[PDB]
């Protein structure tokens, strides 16, 4: 649902999902042959399945190809400074 | 403080294999992938491949396919290479590069010492 | 894959001079270039972890710019410790490539 749908929220207001109380197989998404960018900071995907966390949040928004770069910690840019900024201690995964 | 020590001073006659170690300390061996870079003065640095800890996920750079091998042991936080049939064109220095995160793409923020490969 | 071929074979600038380090990219990868400081006899040390950002422990002299295809790093002043090698890498895809390096001298 958070990966394939008719329309998602735009970068001006990205939506949060609060995915929890369920199991996940991150390697299924890892092995997919359509996702290009997988800048997933913090816990490695190979141990992401085994590692248990309090919650796994979700995001979805539309940004330019050259402005995908602006969703990383310690970053400046048009989207990064104005629409969406990431904490310097970020932990999670990013897919584009 | 982050410690990434290297044994260094690796010399083997051509046609044989040598063992390289990369002991990591000062951070998490679980949450940090291991990436390798070889320093050649002729044309600068180059990427070897990527290995995940406590598993056998293999991704080898198209430049050093075949000879390059990836081996990681959870105990002692040591990652290994045993490159068989080293030639006289392989005389250079090996560095194991720690990345900022364990998710590609990365930029290998912290590099340790270098293990020199030399043919005698 | 994307291959790094820097355009500055050597850089000859004095102390405090304003000059840029230009490295090209094989194709338009947007902005995914990184920089390292490799002193002679020293492992390459991260200087600007991204195209135009600033990592921890960075001298204020280093500041890069990303035009999309021709990435440059402009340095207002050059000190003794800056005498090292400059490397560019593409963190866009899995197969990584490194630049040839540039030696700085007075």
């Amino acid at each position: 649902e958070v990966f394939n749908a008719t329309r998602f929220a735009s970068v001006y207001a990205w939506n949060r999902k609060r995915i929890s109380n369920c199991v996940a197989d991150y390697s299924v998404l890892y092995n997919s042959a359509s996702f290009s960018t997988f800048k997933c900071y913090g816990v490695s995907p190979t141990k992401l399945n085994d590692l248990c966390f309090t919650n796994v949040y979700a995001d979805s928004f539309v940004i330019r190809g050259d402005e995908v770069r602006q969703i990383a910690p310690g970053q400046t840019g048009k989207i990064a400074d104005y629409n969406y900024k990431l904490p310097d201690d970020f932990t999670g995964c990013v897919i584009a | 403080q982050v410690q990434l020590q290297q044994p260094g001073a690796e010399l083997v006659l051509p046609g044989a294999s040598v063992k390289l170690s990369c002991k990591a300390s000062g951070y998490t061996f679980t949450n940090y992938w291991m990436h390798w870079v070889k320093q050649r003065p002729g044309h600068g640095l180059e990427w070897i491949g990527e290995i995940d800890p406590f598993d056998t996920y293999i991704k080898i750079n198209q430049k050093f396919k075949g000879k390059s091998t990836l081996t990681v042991d959870t105990s002692s936080s040591t990652a290994y290479m045993q490159l068989s049939s080293l030639t006289s064109e392989d005389s250079a220095v090996y560095y194991c590069a720690r990345p900022d995160s364990s998710g590609y793409p990365v930029y290998f923020d912290y590099w340790g010492q270098g293990t020199t490969l030399t043919v005698s | 894959d994307i291959v790094m071929t820097q355009s500055h074979k050597f850089m000859s600038t004095s102390v405090g001079d304003r000059v840029s380090i230009t490295c090209k990219a094989s194709q338009d990868v947007g902005t995914y270039i990184a920089w390292y400081q490799q002193k002679p006899g020293q492992s390459p040390k991260l200087l600007i972890y991204w195209a135009s950002t600033r990592h921890t422990g960075v001298p204020d002299r280093f500041t890069g710019s990303g035009s999309g295809t021709n990435y440059t790093l402009t340095i207002s002043s050059v000190q003794a410790e800056d005498l090292a090698l400059y490397h560019c890498q593409q963190h866009y895809s899995t197969p990584y490539t490194f630049g040839g390096g540039t030696k700085l001298e007075i």
